[PDB]
């Protein structure tokens, strides 16, 4: 289990720490977050008591480098920060435990819930979305916009996120133009899963970090991101089948985990009802039409 | 984005656009079958694709054979649109090419849309006018040229004939749906009207009569009233 210090809490700030939250107040002595199970990769972000305006947060693994939280009180946010001094490291930390100023990842022995919603996400590739290079945590908060976003604008900025556009010349071939329109299966398996992610599971890396993005930081162009790649597979007549099962599964867990309060502004309408009831697939997802149909069937 | 009442002058500018109605594209008669069963037969078609300023319908002629072995035709028949007008503007020189594309039905926009993307400079766009042109096909001219056909063809007609060297696009466009709504409404009364002084001939080569100016405002008059006649009729006014 590992570990990451904060040096203070000087702000009010609500910190999460993957789906976990809890309050720290102005001052209070908290040195950080312990327990944090090896394995997976984390989040962990922000919302100011003063300025809910920007959610913020990392992104980070911790077999990667030793990482920290120190506020900044020039830029005004807590900042991730990696220390290479190891025994400076080993040392601090220690400390903090014996004085019991950590609060522990809480996690329950039967839940897989963490698991299951970063299976395929790896924080190496989360470095090809999040472009900054030099840390190897990555920063992602509310404003971010994505590349595509920004052909329709800092570049450094933004969020890297593969292009999908189902009018495109990328997505249509010349004398398919119907066929390719109405079954999306050659922009899904050739264009997408053969040409650029090479397998599945960078398919549904790419998906997942979409979500967890959309959820966490109310980020809206990942949230476009995760419904494109959800409707681009219910829109192709033809999935691999371990495919359509292994997505009933993550969408399944991604409503499960979604707060019941933020489905108006996270879930489209028009994609879920199209997926669910409309699509090549709409037979294909049991678990997933079957909790949302119990938990939000206000949106269907 | 879509072309209405407000923005009505655009289509007289000097911009080549370009209207698609798609609704005469795939044409059915309904029948009963020996067993008493439904089912329909095709007959011929057409796109109606008008240059509104220059009054020429590039008229493609669908052939029936091109829903032979096809499934879902009604959604076939935009695509197949889409594909021909693809098609037209791409047999087009540059400088004469479409700068906008007005589709009649919004269910035309992502079949254009879609096979125009190598065209991105060109605008597809709806309308909110309610046009009348799938009484196109009561033009006699343009339907015998249609049902006579046996093979895919496309025939240019100036839709105006000559109305152009007297008066402005604006009116001859206004004429022309006039005409095409009182054929709709009342095909019988409209064509009537068009028709009913034999001294008044509808040369080889156009499709419309020789009115004079004031034999046309006659004509015009006579097409509103048939307009409101049937909205009576229609509603008991
Ligand atoms: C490399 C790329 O653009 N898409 C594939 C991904 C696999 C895993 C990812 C994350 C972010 O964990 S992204
Ligand atoms: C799209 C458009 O209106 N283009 C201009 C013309 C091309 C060919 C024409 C004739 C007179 O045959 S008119």
């Amino acid at each position: 289990m590992n570990t990451v210090p904060f040096t203070s809490a000087p702000i009010e700030v609500t910190i999460g720490i993957d789906q976990y939250s809890f309050n720290v107040k102005e001052n209070q002595p908290f040195h950080g977050i312990k327990d944090i199970p090896i394995g997976h990769v984390h989040v962990i972000h922000f919302q100011h008591a003063d300025n809910s305006s920007m959610r913020y947060g990392y992104w980070f693994d911790c077999r990667m480098g030793n990482f920290y939280i120190q506020y900044d009180p020039k830029d005004g946010l807590y900042k991730m920060m990696e220390e290479r001094d190891g025994a400076k490291f080993e040392n601090i930390v220690h400390n903090f435990k014996e004085r019991q100023m950590m609060v522990s990842y809480p996690k329950i022995d039967e839940d897989d819930t963490w698991y299951n919603l970063t299976e395929f996400v790896q924080m190496d590739k989360i470095r090809k979305i999040v472009r900054k290079d030099e840390n190897q945590f990555s920063y992602v908060d509310s404003s971010m916009t994505t590349v595509q976003e920004n052909e329709l604008s800092d570049p450094a900025h933004s969020l890297n996120y593969t292009v999908i556009n189902f009018k495109s010349r990328e997505a249509i071939r010349p004398g398919h133009e119907m066929e390719d329109f109405l079954d999306k299966s050659y922009y899904l398996n050739t264009v997408m899963l053969q040409g650029i992610f090479k397998n599945s599971s960078n398919y549904f890396g790419e998906l997942q970090f979409a979500f967890l993005n959309a959820m966490f930081f109310g980020n809206y162009g990942s949230s476009l991101q995760w419904h494109a790649m959800i409707e681009l597979i219910c829109s192709s007549a033809t999935v691999p089948k371990h495919m359509l099962d292994k997505l009933d599964e993550i969408l399944y867990y991604q409503i499960k985990t979604l707060p019941e309060q933020y489905s108006d502004i996270l879930l489209n309408e028009r994609v879920w009802n199209i997926c669910l009831y409309s699509s090549f697939q709409k037979n294909s997802l049991h678990n997933t039409e079957k909790i949302m149909e119990n938990k939000y069937p206000e949106l269907l | 984005g879509a072309m209405n009442s407000s923005n009505y002058a655009e289509l007289f500018n000097n911009d080549i656009k370009l209207f698609v109605d798609d609704t005469n594209v795939y044409r059915v008669t309904v029948h009963k079958t020996f067993e008493g069963n439904v089912a329909t037969k095709a007959i011929n078609g057409c796109i109606f694709t008008l240059n509104p300023k220059t009054g020429h319908l590039f008229l493609k002629i669908i052939h029936t054979s091109v829903w032979a072995g096809q499934k879902r035709l009604s959604q076939l028949a935009k695509w197949k649109t889409a594909e021909e007008v693809s098609a037209l503007v791409r047999s087009l020189p540059k400088e004469e090419q479409p700068k906008q594309i007005i589709v009649t039905r919004k269910a035309m926009l992502d079949p254009l849309e879609v096979h125009m993307l190598d065209f991105p400079n060109i605008a597809i766009r709806p309308t909110e006018l309610r046009l009348p042109f799938s009484a196109a096909m009561s033009i006699d001219k343009l339907s015998d040229v249609v049902m006579k056909a046996t093979e895919p063809q496309m025939v240019l007609f100036n839709i105006y004939d000559d109305w152009l060297d007297r008066i402005s696009s604006y009116t001859a466009f206004s004429r022309l749906t006039l005409l095409l709504r009182a054929l709709k409404t009342n095909e019988e009364s409209a064509k009537m009207i068009l028709l009913s002084d034999p001294t008044i001939t509808i040369k080889s080569y156009h499709l419309w009569p020789s009115f004079t100016d004031e034999q046309w405002i006659t004509i015009e008059s006579q097409m509103r009233d048939l307009i409101l006649t049937e909205y009576g009729r229609k509603y008991n006014v």
